[PDB]
Parts: structure tokens; sequence; C-alpha cells
């Protein structure tokens, strides 16, 4: 929710 | 006994770790300078070392037996409120009792008390902090103990905004009874008595800086001329 890099590195 | 299940997560978690974790730290020299002189003057130094410390902790978590089955949204709700526990928790390797400070290998690379204060938190966080630095550096964790801690210390049920605790506790569960088992047939007394209790422990005190940290952070973000000083990965992390 509102996390796109943290969602990019996790995969 | 160690089940082949159970030696099999800690080499998973071994080799993780390794491929997260560079004991040279090479890649030190890609963070702003630091600066030891005015106030928050090691801040982009330390912000630097922060934001890659979170990469690599999160690249240590997709590791994690287990992990990859949670949901995209749970991992994230996961590794943002452990994000600075483990960079915590990991620090304790380059952490060194002589100079009660962390020895990156080099004088450039070495922090202490103060050099925390550049970064403008306060003596109320940094105090508890190097305490516990002490305390863990104390229990002389067996390399295979360091591991499970960061990964139990990542999937927690105890966790606000988990979707799926139950299966988050189950994922922990098993990394738990694999410590647990590790400590009873892998280590030797003294040094294993009361390990266990001792390690739940720590991650009773890990909570209560994260506490005081999202509050010094708060404050410290809340000007926007530090915030700037921050990196796009920390503020998505701890907050703005
Ligand atoms: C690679 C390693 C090495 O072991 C070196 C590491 C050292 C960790 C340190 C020493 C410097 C100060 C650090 C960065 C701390 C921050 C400055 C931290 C202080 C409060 C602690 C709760 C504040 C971070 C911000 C983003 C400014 O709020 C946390 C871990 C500390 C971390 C680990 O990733």
């Amino acid at each position: 929710k509102n996390h796109p890099m943290l969602m990019n590195l996790l995969k | 006994k160690l089940s082949e299940e159970q030696q099999h997560i800690i080499a998973i978690l071994l080799d993780a770790h390794h491929k997260t974790y560079d004991p040279t730290y090479a890649d030190f020299r890609d963070f702003r300078p630091p600066v030891r002189m005015s106030p928050l003057s090691m801040l982009p130094h330390l912000a630097d070392l922060v934001s890659y410390s979170i990469q690599k902790v999160i690249g240590f978590a997709k590791m994690i037996p287990g992990f990859r089955d949670l949901t995209s949204d749970d991992q994230i709700v996961l590794l943002k409120s452990s994000a600075i526990e483990v960079i915590m928790l990991r620090s304790n390797q380059s952490f060194t009792m002589d100079d009660m400070s962390w020895d990156c290998g080099s004088q450039d690379y070495k922090y202490d008390v103060t050099d925390v204060s550049k970064a403008g938190h306060t003596l109320e966080l940094i105090e508890p902090l190097i305490k516990f630095q002490v305390g863990l550096k104390k229990l002389n964790l067996h390399e295979e103990e360091h591991v499970l801690l960061m990964a139990i210390c990542i999937v927690s049920p105890d966790r606000p905004g988990v979707q799926d605790a139950k299966l988050v506790e189950a994922i922990q569960d098993r990394l738990s009874n694999t410590l647990q088992t590790y400590i009873r047939c892998r280590h030797p007394p003294p040094g294993s008595h009361q390990l266990y209790a001792k390690m739940i422990q720590k991650l009773a005190d890990l909570r209560s800086l994260n506490e005081e940290h999202s509050k010094q952070y708060r404050s410290l973000s809340f000007q926007p001329e530090n915030s700037m000083k921050l990196t796009p990965l920390v503020l998505e992390v701890f907050g703005n």
C-alpha cells in the first residue's frame, strides 16, 4: 500500500 | 537430535546471510562521506548506510524458508516493522566491546556514540542501543543462532497490520523449534544455559528500541530539511 520500492525488492 | 529439515533450514539461513553481509564493508565507499567536524553531519552517511542495510535485510528475508509463501502485503508489513530491528541485530557483527563502537574496517567507517548523536538522535535512544549491543555481544552466539534470531525477528505474528497471523506463526514456529533444538544439540554448556530465554528477551528489547526510534524518527523527519538528507527507500520504509 504505497510501497513500490519495497515491493520491487521483495519480488 | 537435529532433523534433516532443521539442518536444511540452518544451511539456507547461513548462506543467505553470507550473501547479504560482506564482512569487508567494501560497498561503504559508495555512501556519501562520513563527516565528524556540526549538527546532523553524520546523517547523510548514516542514512546511506541504513538504506543499504535495508536492501540487504530484504534480500536475507526472501531466503527464509516459508517467507515466499506469505502474501506480498504481509511480506511488506513484516519487513517494514522489523527492518530497524534486523539492522540492529545484524550490526552486532561489526560492534566491538573494546571501543563500545561499530567497527567497519576503517577509521572513517568506525561509528561511536557521538557519530550516532551526529545522526540527530538523542542519548535516550542511543544509550539503550549500545546496552543492547553489549548484552547481545556477551551472548556470544554461534552464527547459526544469529541467523536464526534474525529470521525469527522478521517473521513475527505480533506485528501491527498483519493479515495472516496464523501462517506467519507457523513459519516462525519452525524457526523457533530449529533454534531451540540447535541450542540444545549444538550448543555446549555453560554458553547454552538459558540462552533461548535470553535470545527471546533481546527480541523484546528490540521492540522497545523500535518504538523509541519511530518517535525520534518522526521528530527528525518532521522537518523537511532533515528529511531531504534521507534516501527514498528509508522514507518509504520508516515514514514521511
Ligand atoms: C552492515 C552493517 C554493519 O554491521 C554496520 C552497521 C552499523 C549500524 C549502526 C551504527 C551506526 C548507527 C546506526 C546506523 C543506527 C541509526 C543511525 C539509527 C539510530 C537509532 C537506532 C535505533 C537512526 C536511523 C535513522 C534513519 C536516522 O532514523 C542503527 C544501526 C546503527 C549495520 C549493518 O547493516
